[PDB]
């Protein structure tokens, strides 16, 4: 399912060394590492991301759209 | 077109680019002041050229006035230099498309880029030392020079008048701080790394100012401005965005916190994976 | 293609 | 075979942890880790690029591809 | 607690590998080598950067902290 | 031997994870993985790279690799 | 001791895994991989680097580095 979609209005760097992302309003994690260099070139580019998953918490499937 | 580059005073250096801007570009909309504007090179087919008659190296005297460059004029890269006394062109060996009737054309071993030039004139840009005395220098070795192969003196010289003539046209920067050594005074002017910068940059800043809007900054690689009057203090002429506009890709800029960033400048630091994956992966 | 003058 | 050539129209990070590009209407995926930030820049900036693959179909995998200046 | 927010003043990266920043007049550093690349972006950018901490004394660890825009 | 020194006209990500990168008219290839972001972003910002090799010819490898300004 | 300010003039990778930068007419190295990409960076958009050692002599190693804006 699509979660969210929209741009990312803060990204956040967790001590439990996941990343937390806000899109539409809401707040999504993701324990990939590689995820957080590419969540937060999005949020500086003003990319469209979605983030899916089968539990709309945490997501490991995203996909980043120039605007 | 003919133009009189005149070095006799600040005024008269100032006046002759700033005559020679107004013919040959157009100001941006969005970045110009009264008649003080970042200008784009109007087009020209390619092969197109203006003439620049270096005069007033001695205040005010006709003498030292045997020396013209030749500037392609949609991208200001002096294609080489007359002896008008041999009624002579050399030229450089990247310009063979540059025709100027009725002179002699010499084509030459030497291509003009920077790379070479400072090899042969064992120089270096930063730090290079121009003054007066030395464009003096720089006009004798020029009209001594003979042959199809550029010596170390000639190539100081073209080094040191390219510097104050088409780098000069396209910055204000530089017309700014190299205008001082015209003074009675006599200071030296010396090029400075971040001078040096601005000329390999220039490309670059031409793809990205036409799309300023007034945002706070613009960055384009190592350069920053931080409001218009450090863009028109720096940045006088640009390209018509000519390959020199484009590396790779195809979207000039990207605003970033109302900061207008050259989109691959900041390409080139978003693309690192993980760095603790980047580091342990040797 | 490097910086010409 | 050179699949296809153009910009990178969305990526994706997958499940699996391999990355998918959309290039000439076609998807592609890799699980080559160090293309992920590399895929994405050329993305933001609009770098053409040449999937290669032993199959073009859209779903097929990649583990080749060229960055160019076009 | 959200210890400082701010824009980067000047990040250091340190001989035991870790990574300090200056965030609104105070110093801070973090041993996780994920940030050292995100904070750079983010100091680049002018992002406004939160640290957040148990302990917000200057010279204090950190490993949370927040990204955003203007 | 300076083998090249030239802007990136094209970079490749190879079948066997090494990176190719095409300067002044030949290819030269690199296994170094710390290489491969550093090349794209050379590419990126044409930047001139001087590549330093035993050989010289197109399709040789390198470890050695100079980012210059100018 | 602070060795070396100035923007990076150039970057370097050596075969024998050491990464030379030069500031301020000065030659320094490291073989700290978390320091390419930052240091890359650094260069490319122009921060002011302040390069840092217990000794800073000519062609010295180094780990620790001041990144600012301006």
């Amino acid at each position: 399912a699509d979660c969210a979609k929209g741009k990312i209005e803060f990204s956040k760097y967790n001590e439990d060394d996941t990343f937390t992302v806000k899109v539409d309003g809401k707040e999504y994690w993701t324990s990939r590492w590689n995820l957080q260099p590419l969540l937060q070139s999005a949020q500086l580019t003003g990319m469209t991301v979605t983030i899916k998953s089968s539990t709309c918490s945490g997501f490991a499937e995203v996909q980043f759209n120039n605007d | 077109r003919e133009f009189t580059i005149d070095f006799s005073t600040q005024q008269s250096y100032v006046s002759s680019l700033n005559s020679i801007r107004t013919e040959i570009s157009t100001p941006l909309e969005h970045i110009s002041q009264g008649t003080t504007s970042v200008s784009v090179i109007n087009h020209t087919p390619p092969g197109s050229y203006f003439a620049v008659d270096i005069r007033g190296l001695d205040v005010y005297q006709a003498r030292f006035d045997h020396l013209r460059l030749i500037i392609e004029q949609n991208n200001l890269y002096v294609a080489g230099f007359v002896n008008t006394a041999t009624n002579t062109f050399y030229r450089f060996s990247d310009f063979t498309h540059i025709s100027v009737p009725g002179v002699t054309t010499v084509s030459m071993t030497t291509d003009s880029s920077y790379t070479t030039l400072q090899r042969v004139a064992a120089l270096e840009r930063s730090g290079m030392q121009i003054s007066r005395h030395s464009l003096v220098s720089s006009y004798l070795a020029l009209m001594e020079f003979s042959g199809n192969t550029m010596t170390r003196d000639a190539s100081r010289a073209v080094l040191r008048f390219v510097t104050v003539t088409a780098e000069a046209l396209r910055f204000r920067q530089i017309q700014r701080e190299f205008r001082q050594a015209l003074s009675e005074t006599a200071p030296v002017y010396t090029m400075t790394p971040g001078d040096v910068d601005l000329t390999l940059n220039w490309g670059r800043i031409s793809n990205v100012l036409p799309e300023y809007r007034g945002e706070d900054g613009v960055r384009v690689g190592r350069i920053s401005f931080n409001n218009i009057s450090a863009i028109l203090g720096t940045v006088a002429v640009i390209l018509n965005c000519q390959p020199e506009c484009q590396i790779t890709g195809d979207r000039p800029v990207i605003k970033i916190n109302n900061t207008l960033w050259e989109s691959n400048t900041a390409a080139a630091f978003l693309n690192r994976k993980s760095q603790f994956l980047y580091t342990t992966g040797k | 293609r490097r910086r010409r003058a």
